[PDB]
């Protein structure tokens, strides 16, 4: 069949978010609050195109928005954030319930200096709506032409011509 | 009298104290002074292998924070 069409290595180069999973988990709720729109454009493009090769520009916008998010954290509230993700990072399961005072420090400094509000319980799990400008994929499964079905039955059901026609049975 | 049973119970209690304190100090020794990462589920393992990739020294416990970005 056809040759698979991959993007080049220069199409995949982007400045990475080189932070740990506890760093990402510490500012996860503010990341969901502040980086909503390009992330949801990307995940809508990802569930509609069903192809990661059709989602590279949206992923690059995701990475750019995440980098601007952590640069906006680092300029204003770097030390309460470091105090908070170190305490998140200590735990094996990385509990949020173990670190509520460092969370209160980080959320206080973030609300005072950056105006960000941490979302309530239930908000990040909402199904939102996304205003895209790309067209809707007309055939994302690349489904070919379907086979035409067998013809249905029609007409009034007349009696059997001369019965069963079973050798001599006249009915 | 009855306190004569206490040296044996004390030795048995030290022998029960050694495995737990030992594995706690070993999990803090092999993980950078922290708890061992519990990866019961595949998302926790994906985050853990992402830590192993972003640390650069093939160790998940090397935490990289805001100093690793510009
Ligand atoms: C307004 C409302 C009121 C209207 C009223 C109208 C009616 C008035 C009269 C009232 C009574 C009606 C009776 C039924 C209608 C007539 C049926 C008929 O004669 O068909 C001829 C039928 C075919 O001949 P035909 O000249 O082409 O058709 C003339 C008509 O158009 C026949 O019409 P057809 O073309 O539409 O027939 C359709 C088709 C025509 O037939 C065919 O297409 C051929 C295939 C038939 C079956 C062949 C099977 C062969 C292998 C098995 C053999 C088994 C052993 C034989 C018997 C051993 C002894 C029991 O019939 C069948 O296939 C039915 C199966 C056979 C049963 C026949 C009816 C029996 C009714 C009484 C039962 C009493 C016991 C009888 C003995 C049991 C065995 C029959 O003849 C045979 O098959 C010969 C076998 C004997 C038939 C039975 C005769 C009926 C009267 C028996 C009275 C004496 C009983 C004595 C005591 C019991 C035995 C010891
Ligand atoms: C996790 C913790 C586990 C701990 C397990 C052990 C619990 C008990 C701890 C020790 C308690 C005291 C033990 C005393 C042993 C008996 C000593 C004794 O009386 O030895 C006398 C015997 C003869 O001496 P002799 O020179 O002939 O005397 C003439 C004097 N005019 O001399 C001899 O027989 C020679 C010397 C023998 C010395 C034996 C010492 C005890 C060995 C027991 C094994 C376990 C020890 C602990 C191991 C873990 C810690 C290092």
């Amino acid at each position: 069949p056809g040759i698979v069409e991959l993007p080049s290595l220069e199409d995949l180069k982007v400045q990475e978010v080189k932070v740990s999973s506890s760093v990402l988990k510490a500012a996860a709720h503010h990341y969901g609050a502040q980086c909503d729109k390009p992330n949801k454009e990307f995940m809508l493009c990802r569930w509609e195109e069903k192809d990661p090769r059709r989602c590279l520009e949206e992923g690059k916008l995701v990475n750019q928005c995440a980098l601007e998010f952590f640069r906006q954290i680092k300029r204003h509230c770097a030390e309460p954030f470091t105090e908070y993700w170190t305490c998140i990072d200590y735990s094996g399961l990385q509990l949020f319930r173990r670190c509520r005072k460092e969370q209160a420090q980080f959320d206080k400094c973030v609300l005072d200096k950056l105006g960000w509000v941490r979302p309530d319980l239930g908000e990040l799990s909402k199904v939102t709506k996304v205003k895209t400008d790309r067209p809707l994929p007309e055939n994302p499964y690349h489904s070919r032409a379907r086979p035409e079905p067998n013809p249905e039955v029609e007409g009034d059901l007349k009696p059997a011509r001369h019965g069963s026609r079973l050798f001599f049975w006249t009915m | 009298m009855w306190f004569e049973v206490l040296p044996g119970i004390a030795v048995m209690g030290v022998c029960l104290f050694i495995p737990g304190m030992a594995t706690a100090r070993i999990h803090r020794f092999s993980n950078g002074g922290r708890e061992k990462r519990v990866a019961h589920y595949s998302y926790q393992w994906y985050l853990m292998e992402r830590d192993r990739r972003v640390s650069g020294v093939n160790r998940y416990y090397v935490s990289k924070g805001l100093e690793n970005i510009d």
